[PDB]
Protein backbone atom coordinates (compact mmCIF):
# COMPACT_ATOMS: atom_id res chain seq x y z
CA UNK A 1 0.00 0.00 0.00
CA UNK A 2 0.91 3.64 -0.58
CA UNK A 3 -0.81 6.91 0.29
CA UNK A 4 -1.83 9.65 -2.20
CA UNK A 5 -2.50 13.35 -1.84
CA UNK A 6 -5.22 15.86 -2.56
CA UNK A 7 -2.29 17.44 -4.35
CA UNK A 8 -2.16 14.33 -6.59
CA UNK A 9 -5.92 14.48 -7.29
CA UNK A 10 -5.87 18.18 -8.28
CA UNK A 11 -3.04 17.67 -10.81
CA UNK A 12 -4.60 14.52 -12.24
CA UNK A 13 -7.93 16.27 -12.63
CA UNK A 14 -6.51 19.48 -14.03
CA UNK A 15 -4.58 17.44 -16.61
CA UNK A 16 -7.82 15.71 -17.62
CA UNK A 17 -9.87 18.93 -17.81
CA UNK A 18 -7.17 20.98 -19.65
CA UNK A 19 -6.77 18.01 -22.06
CA UNK A 20 -10.53 17.85 -22.80
CA UNK A 21 -10.88 14.51 -21.09
CA UNK A 22 -13.59 12.83 -18.92
CA UNK A 23 -11.63 11.24 -16.13
CA UNK A 24 -12.71 7.97 -14.56
CA UNK A 25 -11.14 7.13 -11.23
CA UNK A 26 -10.75 3.59 -9.90
CA UNK A 27 -11.33 3.11 -6.16
CA UNK A 28 -9.61 0.71 -3.69
CA UNK A 29 -11.65 -2.49 -3.37
CA UNK A 30 -9.35 -4.27 -0.89
CA UNK A 31 -10.24 -2.05 2.08
CA UNK A 32 -12.59 -4.32 3.97
CA UNK A 33 -14.94 -4.49 6.94
CA UNK A 34 -14.04 -7.26 9.40
CA UNK A 35 -16.63 -9.66 7.87
CA UNK A 36 -15.10 -9.17 4.35
CA UNK A 37 -17.57 -6.36 3.50
CA UNK A 38 -16.17 -3.25 1.68
CA UNK A 39 -15.46 -0.35 4.02
CA UNK A 40 -16.47 2.85 2.28
CA UNK A 41 -14.64 5.38 4.51
CA UNK A 42 -11.57 6.20 2.40
CA UNK A 43 -13.60 6.71 -0.77
CA UNK A 44 -16.18 8.68 1.26
CA UNK A 45 -13.34 11.04 2.23
CA UNK A 46 -12.12 11.21 -1.35
CA UNK A 47 -15.67 11.68 -2.65
CA UNK A 48 -16.22 14.60 -0.24
CA UNK A 49 -13.03 16.42 -1.27
CA UNK A 50 -13.95 16.01 -4.94
CA UNK A 51 -17.46 17.18 -4.02
CA UNK A 52 -15.80 20.01 -2.12
CA UNK A 53 -13.79 20.93 -5.26
CA UNK A 54 -16.62 20.71 -7.83
CA UNK A 55 -14.80 18.08 -9.93
CA UNK A 56 -16.91 16.24 -12.44
CA UNK A 57 -15.39 12.75 -12.30
CA UNK A 58 -16.56 9.16 -12.90
CA UNK A 59 -15.75 6.06 -10.88
CA UNK A 60 -14.71 2.44 -10.85
CA UNK A 61 -14.28 0.12 -7.89
CA UNK A 62 -11.60 -2.58 -7.89
CA UNK A 63 -9.28 -3.92 -10.56
CA UNK A 64 -8.90 -7.49 -11.74
CA UNK A 65 -10.98 -8.74 -8.76
CA UNK A 66 -10.63 -12.26 -10.23
CA UNK A 67 -7.02 -11.93 -8.97
CA UNK A 68 -7.34 -10.59 -5.38
CA UNK A 69 -6.35 -13.98 -3.92
CA UNK A 70 -3.04 -14.35 -5.78
CA UNK A 71 -2.69 -10.59 -5.58
CA UNK A 72 -3.62 -10.12 -1.86
CA UNK A 73 -4.75 -13.45 -0.44
CA UNK A 74 -8.32 -12.11 -0.06
CA UNK A 75 -11.05 -13.85 -2.14
CA UNK A 76 -14.14 -11.78 -3.05
CA UNK A 77 -16.95 -13.53 -4.95
CA UNK A 78 -18.83 -11.43 -7.49
CA UNK A 79 -22.03 -11.32 -5.40
CA UNK A 80 -20.04 -9.72 -2.70
CA UNK A 81 -18.49 -7.31 -5.10
CA UNK A 82 -21.97 -6.75 -6.47
CA UNK A 83 -23.21 -5.67 -3.05
CA UNK A 84 -20.16 -3.49 -2.69
CA UNK A 85 -20.96 -1.81 -6.02
CA UNK A 86 -24.52 -1.15 -4.79
CA UNK A 87 -22.98 0.61 -1.79
CA UNK A 88 -20.73 2.74 -3.96
CA UNK A 89 -23.79 3.60 -6.00
CA UNK A 90 -25.69 4.72 -2.84
CA UNK A 91 -22.84 7.13 -2.05
CA UNK A 92 -22.56 8.86 -5.45
CA UNK A 93 -26.31 9.48 -5.65
CA UNK A 94 -26.27 11.04 -2.19
CA UNK A 95 -23.42 13.35 -3.31
CA UNK A 96 -23.21 16.51 -5.48
CA UNK A 97 -23.83 15.55 -9.07
CA UNK A 98 -25.28 12.05 -8.59
CA UNK A 99 -26.07 11.92 -12.33
CA UNK A 100 -22.40 10.87 -12.52
CA UNK A 101 -21.32 7.47 -13.87
CA UNK A 102 -20.04 4.16 -12.46
CA UNK A 103 -18.38 1.25 -14.36
CA UNK A 104 -17.02 -2.17 -13.46
CA UNK A 105 -15.93 -4.69 -12.56
CA UNK A 106 -12.64 -4.59 -14.59
CA UNK A 107 -12.10 -8.36 -14.51
CA UNK A 108 -9.38 -9.82 -16.75
CA UNK A 109 -10.32 -11.55 -20.01
CA UNK A 110 -12.45 -14.68 -20.59
CA UNK A 111 -10.98 -17.31 -18.61
CA UNK A 112 -13.04 -20.22 -17.57
CA UNK A 113 -12.62 -18.97 -13.90
CA UNK A 114 -13.24 -15.28 -14.76
CA UNK A 115 -16.62 -15.83 -16.47
CA UNK A 116 -18.13 -17.25 -13.24
CA UNK A 117 -17.08 -14.12 -11.33
CA UNK A 118 -18.43 -11.70 -13.92
CA UNK A 119 -21.76 -13.56 -14.22
CA UNK A 120 -22.27 -13.55 -10.45
CA UNK A 121 -21.32 -9.90 -10.35
CA UNK A 122 -23.77 -8.91 -13.15
CA UNK A 123 -26.62 -10.73 -11.33
CA UNK A 124 -26.01 -8.82 -8.08
CA UNK A 125 -24.48 -5.54 -9.31
CA UNK A 126 -25.54 -5.43 -13.02
CA UNK A 127 -28.20 -2.92 -12.03
CA UNK A 128 -25.99 0.03 -10.96
CA UNK A 129 -23.29 0.02 -13.69
CA UNK A 130 -23.47 2.28 -16.79
CA UNK A 131 -21.11 -0.02 -18.74
CA UNK A 132 -19.36 -3.36 -18.34
CA UNK A 133 -15.56 -3.31 -18.20
CA UNK A 134 -13.10 -6.04 -19.04
CA UNK A 135 -9.41 -6.23 -19.93
CA UNK A 136 -7.56 -7.92 -22.77
CA UNK A 137 -3.86 -8.47 -23.73
CA UNK A 138 -2.58 -10.61 -26.63
CA UNK A 139 0.78 -11.78 -25.26
CA UNK A 140 3.02 -12.04 -22.21
CA UNK A 141 5.58 -9.33 -22.87
CA UNK A 142 8.51 -11.18 -21.42
CA UNK A 143 8.18 -13.97 -23.97
CA UNK A 144 6.29 -12.21 -26.85
CA UNK A 145 8.20 -12.33 -30.25
CA UNK A 146 8.21 -10.24 -33.40
CA UNK A 147 6.34 -12.84 -35.52
CA UNK A 148 3.51 -12.91 -32.99
CA UNK A 149 2.86 -9.23 -33.79
CA UNK A 150 2.57 -10.28 -37.44
CA UNK A 151 0.57 -13.46 -36.89
CA UNK A 152 -3.07 -13.24 -37.91
CA UNK A 153 -3.83 -16.22 -35.66
CA UNK A 154 -2.73 -14.10 -32.72
CA UNK A 155 -5.01 -11.29 -33.83
CA UNK A 156 -8.06 -13.62 -34.17
CA UNK A 157 -7.93 -15.14 -30.64
CA UNK A 158 -9.35 -11.70 -29.61
CA UNK A 159 -12.71 -12.64 -31.23
CA UNK A 160 -13.42 -15.59 -28.91
CA UNK A 161 -12.60 -13.46 -25.94
CA UNK A 162 -15.17 -11.05 -27.25
CA UNK A 163 -17.81 -13.71 -28.12
CA UNK A 164 -17.32 -15.16 -24.55
CA UNK A 165 -17.91 -11.78 -22.86
CA UNK A 166 -21.16 -11.06 -24.73
CA UNK A 167 -22.08 -14.65 -23.96
CA UNK A 168 -21.92 -13.79 -20.27
CA UNK A 169 -23.48 -10.31 -20.59
CA UNK A 170 -26.44 -11.51 -22.70
CA UNK A 171 -27.17 -14.17 -20.04
CA UNK A 172 -27.58 -11.33 -17.42
CA UNK A 173 -27.82 -7.72 -18.65
CA UNK A 174 -28.69 -7.45 -22.30
CA UNK A 175 -28.78 -3.90 -23.68
CA UNK A 176 -26.01 -3.15 -21.25
CA UNK A 177 -23.09 -1.42 -22.90
CA UNK A 178 -19.66 -3.19 -22.95
CA UNK A 179 -16.27 -1.45 -22.70
CA UNK A 180 -12.71 -2.68 -23.09
CA UNK A 181 -11.60 -1.18 -19.73
CA UNK A 182 -7.80 -1.75 -19.85
CA UNK A 183 -6.21 -3.29 -22.91
CA UNK A 184 -3.01 -3.74 -24.90
CA UNK A 185 -0.55 -5.93 -26.82
CA UNK A 186 1.45 -7.65 -24.11
CA UNK A 187 1.13 -7.86 -20.36
CA UNK A 188 3.88 -7.30 -17.88
CA UNK A 189 4.49 -3.72 -18.94
CA UNK A 190 4.76 -4.61 -22.70
CA UNK A 191 7.16 -6.45 -25.04
CA UNK A 192 10.45 -4.58 -25.16
CA UNK A 193 11.27 -3.06 -28.57
CA UNK A 194 7.94 -4.37 -29.97
CA UNK A 195 5.07 -2.83 -27.99
CA UNK A 196 6.39 0.63 -28.75
CA UNK A 197 6.90 0.26 -32.47
CA UNK A 198 5.19 0.44 -35.88
CA UNK A 199 4.69 -3.35 -35.52
CA UNK A 200 2.45 -2.71 -32.44
CA UNK A 201 -0.01 -1.03 -34.86
CA UNK A 202 -1.18 -4.27 -36.44
CA UNK A 203 -2.58 -5.27 -33.05
CA UNK A 204 -3.94 -1.99 -31.96
CA UNK A 205 -5.78 -1.12 -35.25
CA UNK A 206 -7.18 -4.65 -35.48
CA UNK A 207 -8.35 -4.42 -31.89
CA UNK A 208 -10.28 -1.22 -32.75
CA UNK A 209 -11.54 -2.86 -35.96
CA UNK A 210 -12.84 -6.01 -34.24
CA UNK A 211 -14.26 -4.13 -31.19
CA UNK A 212 -16.28 -1.69 -33.28
CA UNK A 213 -17.61 -4.42 -35.50
CA UNK A 214 -18.53 -6.59 -32.46
CA UNK A 215 -20.36 -4.00 -30.29
CA UNK A 216 -17.67 -2.63 -28.04
CA UNK A 217 -18.63 1.04 -27.52
CA UNK A 218 -15.31 2.18 -25.97
CA UNK A 219 -11.74 0.85 -25.99
CA UNK A 220 -9.33 2.16 -23.35
CA UNK A 221 -5.62 1.88 -24.28
CA UNK A 222 -3.01 0.88 -21.74
CA UNK A 223 -1.33 3.40 -21.70
CA UNK A 224 -1.12 7.02 -22.84
CA UNK A 225 2.03 7.84 -20.95
CA UNK A 226 4.24 5.64 -18.75
CA UNK A 227 6.82 2.99 -17.84
CA UNK A 228 5.41 0.26 -20.03
CA UNK A 229 6.63 -0.18 -23.59
CA UNK A 230 2.95 -0.04 -24.65
CA UNK A 231 2.75 3.73 -24.11
CA UNK A 232 1.43 6.00 -26.85
CA UNK A 233 3.94 8.67 -25.73
CA UNK A 234 7.47 7.79 -24.62
CA UNK A 235 9.75 8.73 -21.70
CA UNK A 236 10.70 12.12 -23.28
CA UNK A 237 7.08 12.91 -24.24
CA UNK A 238 7.61 11.79 -27.83
CA UNK A 239 4.62 10.36 -29.77
CA UNK A 240 5.04 6.74 -30.79
CA UNK A 241 3.56 5.25 -33.99
CA UNK A 242 0.49 4.06 -32.14
CA UNK A 243 -0.12 7.70 -31.08
CA UNK A 244 -0.04 8.85 -34.70
CA UNK A 245 -2.28 5.92 -35.72
CA UNK A 246 -4.67 6.77 -32.88
CA UNK A 247 -4.96 10.43 -33.98
CA UNK A 248 -5.65 9.49 -37.50
CA UNK A 249 -8.32 7.11 -36.36
CA UNK A 250 -10.15 9.71 -34.29
CA UNK A 251 -10.12 12.25 -37.05
CA UNK A 252 -11.15 9.83 -39.83
CA UNK A 253 -13.34 6.99 -38.47
CA UNK A 254 -16.99 7.58 -37.46
CA UNK A 255 -19.32 6.29 -34.76
CA UNK A 256 -21.54 4.38 -37.23
CA UNK A 257 -20.07 0.96 -37.87
CA UNK A 258 -20.45 -0.99 -41.10
CA UNK A 259 -18.76 -4.01 -42.62
CA UNK A 260 -16.32 -4.93 -45.33
CA UNK A 261 -14.95 -8.37 -46.24
CA UNK A 262 -12.66 -9.90 -48.88
CA UNK A 263 -14.07 -11.98 -51.75
CA UNK A 264 -10.95 -14.23 -51.65
CA UNK A 265 -11.82 -15.37 -48.09
CA UNK A 266 -9.07 -17.86 -47.14
CA UNK A 267 -5.87 -16.31 -45.88
CA UNK A 268 -6.29 -14.51 -42.59
CA UNK A 269 -3.76 -11.78 -43.49
CA UNK A 270 -5.91 -9.12 -45.23
CA UNK A 271 -8.17 -7.49 -42.59
CA UNK A 272 -10.69 -4.84 -43.53
CA UNK A 273 -13.10 -2.60 -41.64
CA UNK A 274 -15.74 -0.05 -42.61
CA UNK A 275 -17.41 2.89 -40.83
CA UNK A 276 -19.20 6.07 -41.81
CA UNK A 277 -16.74 8.87 -42.23
CA UNK A 278 -16.33 10.93 -39.05
CA UNK A 279 -18.52 13.90 -40.14
CA UNK A 280 -16.83 16.30 -37.77
CA UNK A 281 -13.73 16.34 -40.05
CA UNK A 282 -13.96 19.64 -42.02
CA UNK A 283 -12.85 17.93 -45.28
CA UNK A 284 -15.83 15.63 -45.62
CA UNK A 285 -19.60 15.47 -45.85
CA UNK A 286 -22.04 12.96 -44.42
CA UNK A 287 -22.58 9.86 -46.56
CA UNK A 288 -18.84 9.36 -47.10
CA UNK A 289 -17.29 6.07 -45.94
CA UNK A 290 -14.01 5.38 -44.01
CA UNK A 291 -12.21 2.13 -44.83
CA UNK A 292 -9.26 0.82 -42.87
CA UNK A 293 -7.16 -2.08 -43.79
CA UNK A 294 -4.17 -4.11 -42.57
CA UNK A 295 -1.90 -6.16 -44.83
CA UNK A 296 0.01 -9.01 -43.29
CA UNK A 297 1.20 -10.42 -46.62
CA UNK A 298 4.86 -10.22 -47.55
CA UNK A 299 3.91 -8.50 -50.82
CA UNK A 300 1.72 -5.58 -51.97
CA UNK A 301 -2.02 -6.18 -52.39
CA UNK A 302 -4.38 -4.01 -54.49
CA UNK A 303 -8.03 -3.72 -53.35
CA UNK A 304 -10.92 -3.04 -55.71
CA UNK A 305 -13.82 -0.96 -54.44
CA UNK A 306 -17.15 -2.60 -55.33
CA UNK A 307 -20.08 -1.33 -57.44
CA UNK A 308 -21.41 1.24 -57.24
CA UNK A 309 -18.30 2.69 -55.54
CA UNK A 310 -15.80 1.48 -58.16
CA UNK A 311 -15.52 4.94 -59.81
CA UNK A 312 -15.32 7.34 -56.76
CA UNK A 313 -12.42 9.65 -55.62
CA UNK A 314 -10.47 8.36 -52.65
CA UNK A 315 -8.15 10.00 -50.10
CA UNK A 316 -5.57 7.53 -48.96
CA UNK A 317 -3.81 7.67 -45.68
CA UNK A 318 -1.02 5.07 -45.81
CA UNK A 319 1.31 4.49 -42.84
CA UNK A 320 4.73 2.80 -43.12
CA UNK A 321 7.80 2.73 -40.88
CA UNK A 322 10.54 5.35 -40.98
CA UNK A 323 13.79 3.42 -41.46
CA UNK A 324 16.34 2.18 -40.90
CA UNK A 325 14.74 -0.22 -38.34
CA UNK A 326 11.57 -0.80 -40.37
CA UNK A 327 8.88 -2.59 -38.38
CA UNK A 328 10.79 -2.20 -35.06
CA UNK A 329 10.99 1.53 -35.78
CA UNK A 330 9.61 4.18 -33.44
CA UNK A 331 9.01 6.67 -36.28
CA UNK A 332 6.32 6.44 -38.94
CA UNK A 333 5.53 8.25 -42.18
CA UNK A 334 2.15 9.09 -43.72
CA UNK A 335 1.98 8.87 -47.52
CA UNK A 336 5.83 9.11 -47.51
CA UNK A 337 6.04 12.10 -45.08
CA UNK A 338 7.56 11.58 -41.61
CA UNK A 339 5.10 12.58 -38.89
CA UNK A 340 6.40 14.86 -36.13
CA UNK A 341 5.15 17.60 -33.84
CA UNK A 342 5.62 21.11 -35.24
CA UNK A 343 6.53 22.17 -31.71
CA UNK A 344 5.35 21.34 -28.14
CA UNK A 345 1.93 23.09 -28.52
CA UNK A 346 1.16 22.20 -32.14
CA UNK A 347 0.38 19.12 -34.19
CA UNK A 348 1.04 19.06 -37.96
CA UNK A 349 -1.52 18.48 -40.65
CA UNK A 350 -2.20 14.89 -41.52
CA UNK A 351 -2.28 15.18 -45.24
CA UNK A 352 -3.96 12.77 -47.56
CA UNK A 353 -3.08 11.76 -51.06
CA UNK A 354 -6.10 12.39 -53.28
CA UNK A 355 -6.20 9.22 -55.32
CA UNK A 356 -7.32 8.80 -58.82
CA UNK A 357 -11.11 8.11 -59.24
CA UNK A 358 -11.50 4.42 -60.17
CA UNK A 359 -7.93 3.47 -59.21
CA UNK A 360 -7.59 0.31 -57.13
CA UNK A 361 -6.23 0.72 -53.60
CA UNK A 362 -2.54 -0.15 -53.22
CA UNK A 363 -1.72 -1.62 -49.83
CA UNK A 364 1.90 -2.68 -49.43
CA UNK A 365 3.34 -5.57 -47.42
CA UNK A 366 3.09 -5.15 -43.60
CA UNK A 367 1.28 -1.85 -43.78
CA UNK A 368 -1.96 -0.31 -42.56
CA UNK A 369 -3.92 2.46 -44.34
CA UNK A 370 -7.20 4.45 -44.27
CA UNK A 371 -9.27 5.32 -47.35
CA UNK A 372 -12.10 7.78 -47.24
CA UNK A 373 -14.58 7.29 -50.06
CA UNK A 374 -15.45 10.87 -51.05
CA UNK A 375 -18.94 11.41 -52.50
CA UNK A 376 -20.16 7.95 -51.34
CA UNK A 377 -23.71 9.19 -50.54
CA UNK A 378 -24.63 6.27 -48.23
CA UNK A 379 -27.96 6.85 -46.39
CA UNK A 380 -27.07 5.23 -43.02
CA UNK A 381 -24.17 7.60 -42.76
CA UNK B 1 -2.55 -13.17 -57.28
CA UNK B 2 -2.49 -9.71 -55.71
CA UNK B 3 -5.86 -8.24 -56.61
CA UNK B 4 -8.59 -8.73 -54.03
CA UNK B 5 -12.17 -7.58 -54.41
CA UNK B 6 -14.06 -6.28 -51.38
CA UNK B 7 -17.70 -6.73 -50.25
CA UNK B 8 -19.32 -3.81 -48.25
CA UNK B 9 -22.43 -3.57 -46.04
CA UNK B 10 -23.89 -0.06 -46.19
CA UNK B 11 -27.69 -0.51 -45.67
CA UNK B 12 -27.84 0.56 -42.03
CA UNK B 13 -25.29 1.02 -39.22
CA UNK B 14 -24.51 -2.26 -37.49
CA UNK B 15 -23.11 -0.62 -34.34
CA UNK B 16 -22.96 2.82 -32.84
CA UNK B 17 -19.77 3.49 -30.78
CA UNK B 18 -19.01 6.42 -28.51
CA UNK B 19 -17.39 9.53 -29.92
CA UNK B 20 -14.93 8.57 -27.12
CA UNK B 21 -14.43 5.04 -28.60
CA UNK B 22 -10.64 5.35 -28.66
CA UNK B 23 -9.73 6.13 -25.01
CA UNK B 24 -6.66 5.73 -22.81
CA UNK B 25 -5.52 4.85 -19.29
CA UNK B 26 -2.95 6.09 -16.82
CA UNK B 27 -1.75 3.18 -14.65
CA UNK B 28 -2.29 3.63 -10.93
CA UNK B 29 1.39 2.70 -10.38
CA UNK B 30 2.32 6.11 -11.92
CA UNK B 31 1.29 7.52 -8.53
CA UNK B 32 4.19 5.56 -6.93
CA UNK B 33 6.59 7.64 -9.10
CA UNK B 34 8.13 10.74 -7.39
CA UNK B 35 7.80 12.66 -10.71
CA UNK B 36 3.95 12.45 -11.03
CA UNK B 37 3.62 16.21 -10.39
CA UNK B 38 6.14 17.05 -13.15
CA UNK B 39 4.97 14.65 -15.82
CA UNK B 40 1.27 15.56 -15.89
CA UNK B 41 2.16 19.29 -15.76
CA UNK B 42 4.09 18.93 -19.03
CA UNK B 43 2.45 21.23 -21.65
CA UNK B 44 3.75 18.99 -24.48
CA UNK B 45 1.97 15.92 -23.01
CA UNK B 46 -1.24 17.99 -22.52
CA UNK B 47 -1.06 18.97 -26.17
CA UNK B 48 -0.90 15.31 -27.23
CA UNK B 49 -3.84 14.44 -24.93
CA UNK B 50 -5.95 17.22 -26.45
CA UNK B 51 -5.39 15.76 -29.92
CA UNK B 52 -7.10 12.67 -28.53
CA UNK B 53 -10.22 14.50 -27.25
CA UNK B 54 -12.94 13.58 -26.89
CA UNK B 55 -12.01 10.52 -24.80
CA UNK B 56 -12.11 8.87 -21.40
CA UNK B 57 -9.00 8.79 -19.25
CA UNK B 58 -9.05 5.83 -16.91
CA UNK B 59 -6.91 6.09 -13.80
CA UNK B 60 -6.59 2.66 -12.33
CA UNK B 61 -4.57 -0.49 -12.61
CA UNK B 62 -3.30 -3.20 -10.33
CA UNK B 63 -2.25 -0.43 -7.93
CA UNK B 64 -5.94 0.76 -7.57
CA UNK B 65 -6.31 -1.63 -4.61
CA UNK B 66 -3.25 -0.17 -2.82
CA UNK B 67 -3.74 3.58 -2.88
CA UNK B 68 -4.99 5.03 0.41
CA UNK B 69 -6.31 8.56 0.40
CA UNK B 70 -4.71 10.55 3.21
CA UNK B 71 -6.24 14.00 3.82
CA UNK B 72 -3.12 15.16 5.73
CA UNK B 73 -0.78 14.76 2.72
CA UNK B 74 0.22 17.22 -0.01
O1 LIG C 1 1.00 -6.16 -16.81
C1 LIG C 1 0.56 -5.23 -17.55
O2 LIG C 1 1.07 -4.89 -18.66
C2 LIG C 1 -0.65 -4.53 -17.03
C3 LIG C 1 -0.39 -4.03 -15.63
O3 LIG C 1 0.71 -3.11 -15.70
C4 LIG C 1 -1.70 -3.47 -15.07
O4 LIG C 1 -1.49 -2.73 -13.86
C5 LIG C 1 -2.73 -4.60 -14.81
O5 LIG C 1 -4.06 -4.11 -14.52
C6 LIG C 1 -2.71 -5.50 -16.01
N1 LIG C 1 -3.60 -6.47 -16.29
C7 LIG C 1 -3.20 -7.06 -17.44
C8 LIG C 1 -2.06 -6.43 -17.89
N2 LIG C 1 -1.79 -5.48 -16.98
Amino acid sequence: NSTYSRSSVDVLYTFANCSGLDLIFGLNALLRTADLQWNSSNAQLLLDYCSSKGYNISWELGNEPNSFLKKADIFINGSQLGEDFIQLHKLLRKSTFKNAKLYGPDVGQPRRKTAKMLKSFLKAGGEVIDSVTWHHYYLNGRTATREDFLNPDVLDIFISSVQKVFQVVESTRPGKKVWLGETSSAYGGGAPLLSDTFAAGFMWLDKLGLSARMGIEVVMRQVFFGAGNYHLVDENFDPLPDYWLSLLFKKLVGTKVLMASVQGSKRRKLRVYLHCTNTDNPRYKEGDLTLYAINLHNVTKYLRLPYPFSNKQVDKYLLRPLGPHGLLSKSVQLNGLTLKMVDDQTLPPLMEKPLRPGSSLGLPAFSYSFFVIRNAKVAAC
Amino acid sequence: QDVVDLDFFTQEPLHLVSPSFLSVTIDANLATDPRFLILLGSPKLRTLARGLSPAYLRFGGTKTDFLIFDPKKE
